[PDB]
């Protein structure tokens, strides 16, 4: 790929990356580098669309109880779960 | 027939009032203030007279003060009382009663 | 019956007289004179006989002259009586009285 | 009537529960759980007190708790009780009765 | 009234049992399955209690079990007992009922 010094460089990218952005601003939480950071933190996978508040509230309330950060990925979220999830 | 705060329904029409929104759940999540929609517990605070519906005679309304019915979810008229909102509805549209 | 202005309701009719609008807030802020809308609050000036759907005998209209009442929303017609406006309507129409 | 989960349907209303859909047919097929519908075979929980549309006495509802009933395909009415779903209809609503 | 194989309507409904569809004309040949359609004769199977749109005491219904009718080309309620398809009518809407 074209680089932008003048020399040039090696990067590594291991892990999982798949190059998707935070859904809204709210969520972070380092200031330094505007991250949104977790450690030992649950995954929740939805292959649809996350709208209906019934159906986001369960993970919340597992998350709550067990006190561990939760991250959604799925296709996208509707204006409601994401108002819910903003508010919290 | 009993009055509530300077009001008193006519005929068999029945007042009351609706029960409060749940904000929080069972859990530590609080609901948006917008996703509560209406609720359907009401609590009656004012009963009509008699009912125009029957034959000769009117008769009384089946429900009485204090009690705890399930409204139905598309009837209804507001109607304001010092700011605060109130709720009228029919005797027949009343759908069930709550026992104790 | 009982007439009002040289006139009187026919059957179970009633007129009433829509109160007078608000325009000053609590505090001192003035409204439009567009933005009031309908006022619900009305006092009862003349009824009529009685009630001629009922079989046989014919029932007077449950309403006394002077009380206070509360309109519905979308009812009355309108009558002109020395250039000023009163509205009229029938007696089931009549949501609630109020009292004093 | 008789009172069910703290309940009283009110007049004529019927309370009753709708009946598990079956999931896996005569053979071994397990069927899936979007394509099963609406099952109408239900049974009664709940009644109401009386007829209020008898003219002068109230007849009796002409069903009791414990029977099993075939519905409507398209009426009912929606109500929750301890997160459990159950269906209120009129008793003149319901098409036929099972008898043992 | 007159239950059939596990089954009892209510009120004035009547049950009956559509006749078999002929295939073979009065010829040698045979009618498609897709063409034949609907038939309009029937054996009653099951009669209910009484009429209840009838004031006062309730009438019977006006036809009994084993008589042969002519139904409605528009009306009826469908019901599966035991694999096997039923209809079911009020008993208002019989056109007519032979005689032998």
């Amino acid at each position: 790929k074209d680089g932008k010094t003048l020399n040039d460089e090696l990067e590594i990218i291991e892990g999982m990356k798949f190059d998707r952005g935070y859904i809204s601003p709210y969520f972070i939480n380092t200031s330094k580098g505007q991250k949104c950071e977790f450690q030992d933190a649950y995954v929740l996978l939805s292959e649809k669309k996350i709208s209906s508040i019934q159906s986001i509230v369960p993970a919340l309330e597992i998350a709550n109880a067990h006190r561990k950060p939760l991250v959604i990925i799925a296709e996208d979220v509707d204006g409601e779960a994401l108002s819910t999830l903003v508010l919290n | 027939g009993q009055a509530f705060r300077k009001f008193l329904p006519l005929f068999d029409r029945v007042l009351v009032e609706r029960s409060a929104a749940e904000t929080v759940t069972k859990g530590g999540i609080m609901l948006p203030e917008k996703s509560q929609g209406k609720v359907l517990q009401a609590t009656v605070v004012a009963v009509g007279s008699g009912s125009k519906g029957k034959g000769g005679e009117i008769q009384p309304v089946s429900v009485k003060v204090g009690d705890k019915v399930l409204l139905p979810e598309y009837g209804g008229t507001k109607v304001v009382l010092d700011d605060k909102d109130y709720f009228l509805f029919r005797d027949g549209d009343i759908l069930g009663k709550y026992v104790d």
